[PDB]
RNA sequence: AGCAGUAAGUACGCAUUGAUCCCUAGGUCUCCGAAUGGGGAAACCCAGCUGUUACUAGCAGUUAUUCAUGAGUGAAUACAUAGCUCAUGUAAAGGUAACGCAGAGAACUGAAACAUCUAAGUACCUGCAGGAAGAGAAAGUAAAAACGAUUUCGUAAGUAGCGGCGAGCGAACGCGAAGAAGGGCAAACCAAGAAGCUUGCUUCUUGGGGUUGUAGGACUGCAACGUGGACUUAAGCAUUAUAGUCGAAUAACCUGGGAAGGUUAAUCAAAGAGGGUAAUAAUCCCGUAGACAAAAUAGCGCUUAUACCUAGCAGUAUCCUGAGUAGGGCUGGACACGCGAAAUCCAGUUUGAAUCCGGGAGGACCAUCUCCCAACCCUAAAUACUCCUUAGUGACCGAUAGUGAACCAGUACCGUGAGGGAAAGGUGAAAAGAACCCCGAGAGGGGAGUGAAAUAGCACCUGAAACCGUGUGCCUACAAGAA
RNA sequence: UAUGAGUAGCGCAAGAUAAGUGAGAAUCUUAUCCACCGUAAGACUAAGGUUUCCAGGGGAAGGCUCGUCCGCCCUGGGUUAGUCGGGACCUAAGGCGAGGCCGAAAGGCGUAGUCGAUGGACAACUGGUUGAUAUUCCAGUACUAGAUAUGAUCGUGAUGG
């Protein structure tokens, strides 16, 4: 997409429908990491920067298709970009347009 | 008993330098055979 | 015109600085007499002369290839006495 | 060689009683001459082609 | 953020190279004791290297190659 | 809108202010290498000159050769000449995918052997060229009215022919289609000059003259047509590559680790091509169809006067029209053509015309007729092939395949060399890569936990097959079997 | 993947004990004896090898067995010149060869010239020095050649001889 962003509805997958703030989505990796969503744990080792490891709550990426922004009424659906104003400005489709 | 090559340092070029091998219009084509194989070196 | 590379320290480098000497690195293309004068306006230090050597390109493996590592000049700085040394 | 006499020794090949298939080399004929001087003072070949064709135009060219 | 200010500001006026480029094809041309503290040690700090021989180079590429 | 190639992997950092990135142009461009100041084995050494700036430095440039063009020099020997010196011009040497052309050019084969033939003038090798090359404007074919440069394809048709007439090789004509452009020069003459100025010169230089077949030009008449053709110049126009931009149309339930699958419904429409998405999507995304966008970018094309040389025409004073040239002898070769009745063309060698009342061709050749005008030069187009640039297409192929090479392949490796020449992709969706605890010198294991799954644990999907096993019910330690 | 087959071989010479090392010692290390070579099985030096050297650490493979050891592996250092060998000198044998010669072409020949050492030219040698470099680092003595600083004086005297 264009930088995420705002909270990010999951359809699809694991986690149908669940929300969630995102600022860094990094679109070469072409999947998101978003807190709250694709919960992974980690078993780390007792070592430097976590002298007992074993819990690390980082979460997975999951696919541009199980990412959909909403517009701030909560609202998703298809990007259309670029339509308003002096450089872009994102919508989605049924939307309350904002961003 | 002896074998072929206990080479020196002349006996390794002075047949295969890059200037032995441009020499004669002839070596120098079959160089460019090497380089359009293009294997893991050139002159040697 | 500060062409010089880097200095060396090894534990004869000690030796060199109680020797009033040095190891320094320098570019291959280049002369003693000529960085012997680079090292006289740069420094200000009162040189004898440089010894000669270079090292070979050392191609052990580094990683999964091979690890195709480069030689250099070790110019060894024979200075005179009564200059400024420099103690890094 | 000669140069205003056109060609050269060209190869060709051979025949023989009933035939057996083989191979010559057409020489022209071969004479270092210096006939004129325009500016010339050049020896060359030539061929007694362009000999006796001289006195065709040959003095100059 | 810096280093368009930090790059931008410095020599795309036309004084020249004896003469504008005297601290970069000159002064900070002493590379010295940056690169010799690369090498030393005691930097921890990185960006200076081919940030400055950046500089320098736009001053050579640019300053010193448009006469 | 993050960047901080490969990729972990780190750090200072860096960045919607506009980064990273994409494109275009300019910059610098280590050394070698055509490689070239001189030598030299490839990654070298040693220089000279000119300024520089300082040093028994450094910087920056000049210094290979041949050719051409000048300039100077000036031996035997006076001029001269050779020769030498300097200056100017990448010219130009060189690298080359394939096609071409030209030279040089075999053998093996096959012919049931083989000396003729064939293979083929092909393999190779060398040179010369471009985007194509050659190719070409009748000194043609043909045979009656018969057309009118070439080129490619089909036809004629293996037809005519040739050939130890074996084995084979092999037309052209005419027709059909594409493509369809011809135009200069020397000559003759005329004028200028200079000169054999030995005067009247009869050679050179310049510009007109005109490029010819039913002859044509010069001499007497006498007409301005765009033209790659009678200027394929420059200026605008337009549009394409060269950055990309927008770009429609959906929700729930069931299942599962996950829906796009099943179920329920709705939409769209120049987009239900295709690919991802944890499991098969039109409505999730990339996209897609369409619709916009480029300054520089390499072009293509249109209009403009210009970028320049041509016409008809009647008559015929004499000249011209392509000399060692045609031809003739001999030796070759190509032409279907193997010397033959042998055409016809091109070679060597020898001899050698005529020249417009001319000359040539019409398969030996002699007459009549038909056609043409060589022996001077250029000619697009239709054609051949791709290393290449994408746009792509597949009853291509799926890791012994498909390129030798899906993988750091021409790699490893062999060989001194020329050369040769391998093997190998897949965890899981996502490393979420097994924290911890215990055994163990360590590895490795075992629990725990991980994940949908741990026979799923790093060469990891799936896992036979030979091999080795461990357990298992029966039988065999008086037996000499294709079991 | 068998098989043969746990068989051949274990690559020409003798070690021995104690102690250490470790977790594990025959094979690692030390001590102490023995033993062998010794016109060599010593040292030094060509070509060659191309870092194998040493230091520290480790033991996936390698070591023909083991293995803490190692020319194995990781990491890091280690080679120093006016005089040593070469080049900045000359040149044989030879090669290349502008000129020129001939040749289908490519070419092959070759005058001048050019490189080409195994040759001929010439100054440094004692002592110490590391884990390792020593004629190279330095103490002492030099000498060679040049430089700029400085009373010459006509002097140098060539590719010629």
């Amino acid at each position: 997409f264009v930088k995420t962003g705002d909270t990010v509805k999951v359809i699809a997958g694991k986690d149908r429908g669940t929300t969630g703030k995102v600022i860094k989505a990094l679109p070469k990796v072409n999947k998101v990491v978003v807190e709250g969503v694709a919960i992974m744990k980690k078993h780390q080792k007792p070592n430097s920067e976590n002298p007992s490891g074993a819990i690390l709550e980082i979460e997975a990426p999951i696919h541009v298709s199980n990412v959909q922004v909403l517009d701030k009424n909560g609202v998703a659906g298809r990007v259309g970009y670029k339509v308003v104003d002096d450089k872009k400005v994102r919508f989605n489709k049924k939307s309350g347009e904002i961003l | 008993m002896k074998r072929t090559y206990q080479p020196h340092k002349k006996s390794r070029k002075t047949t295969h330098g890059f200037r032995s091998r441009m020499a004669t219009k002839n070596g120098r084509r079959v160089l460019a055979a090497r380089r359009r194989k293009g294997r893991a070196s050139l002159t040697v | 015109y500060d062409i010089i590379r880097k200095p060396i320290i090894t534990e004869a480098s000690m030796a060199a600085m109680d020797q009033k000497k040095y190891t320094f690195e320098v570019d291959s293309r280049a002369h003693k007499l000529l960085i012997k004068q680079a090292v006289e306006a740069v420094f200000d230090v009162k040189v004898a002369s440089v010894n000669t050597i270079s090292v070979k390109p050392k191609s052990k493996r580094v990683g999964k290839y091979t690890g195709t590592k480069s030689g250099y000049k070790k110019a060894i700085v024979t200075l005179t006495e009564d200059s400024k040394t420099i103690e890094i | 060689e000669c140069y205003f006499t056109g060609r050269k020794t060209v190869s060709s090949n051979n025949r023989s009683h009933a035939m057996n298939q083989t191979k010559r080399v057409v020489k022209p004929n071969l004479q270092k001459v210096t006939i004129l001087e325009n500016g010339e003072l050049k020896t060359v070949w030539a061929s007694a082609k362009a000999l006796k064709k001289l006195p065709a135009g040959v003095e100059r060219v | 953020k810096l280093s368009e200010t930090k790059s931008l500001l410095k020599d795309l006026r036309a004084l020249s190279v004896e003469e504008l480029t005297t601290r970069e094809a000159e002064l900070k041309k002493e590379l010295f004791d940056l690169r010799f503290q690369a090498a030393a040690g005691r930097l921890e700090n990185t960006a200076k290297l081919d940030e400055v021989k950046k500089t320098i180079a736009r001053v050579k590429t640019v300053q010193a190659e448009l006469n």
